[PDB]
C-alpha cells in the first residue's frame, strides 16, 4: 500500500 | 484569505491526470511539496504531497455532519488544513513546503 498516508502526529 | 473559504482553486486538483502528479512529484528532489485531489467520487477527498522522492499523497474522509482528515474533525475543507498547515499532519509533513525545490532559500 504505498502512494497514500494518513495526517497522524505521531508514530501510531 | 479571501480565495479558500468554501469555493477554492491553487492547490486542489480535479481534472488534470491525478496519477500524474507522482510523476510531478519525483521530479524535485530534496523535499517536494503538499497538493490535494478528489478520488472517483465527491464523497471523499485526498492530498498529494512528498519528501525526499518517495512520492505519497493520502485520503481524508467527510461524513454528513463534520469532515475527518485524521486525528481532527473539520467540515472546513480549508480549515483542516489551515490549523494543521502549522501543525505536523503525518508523522513529519507539515505542508511546509507549498512550492517545488526551486527557489526557496
Amino acid at each position: 500500500d504505498n502512494d497514500y498516508i494518513i495526517p497522524l502526529p505521531d508514530p501510531k | 484569505g479571501s480565495p479558500g473559504i468554501h469555493e477554492s482553486k491553487e492547490w486542489y486538483h480535479a481534472s488534470l491526470t491525478r496519477a500524474q502528479a507522482e510523476h510531478m512529484l519525483m521530479r524535485v528532489p530534496r523535499d517536494g511539496a503538499f497538493l490535494v485531489r478528489k478520488r472517483n467520487e465527491p464523497n471523499s477527498y485526498a492530498i498529494s504531497f512528498r519528501a525526499e522522492g518517495k512520492i505519497k499523497h493520502c485520503r481524508v474522509q467527510q461524513e454528513g455532519q463534520t469532515v475527518m482528515l485524521g486525528n481532527s474533525e473539520f467540515d472546513s475543507l480549508v480549515d483542516l488544513i489551515s490549523y494543521y498547515e502549522k501543525h505536523p499532519l503525518y508523522r513529519k509533513m507539515k505542508l511546509r513546503y507549498p512550492i517545488n525545490e526551486e527557489n526557496s532559500s
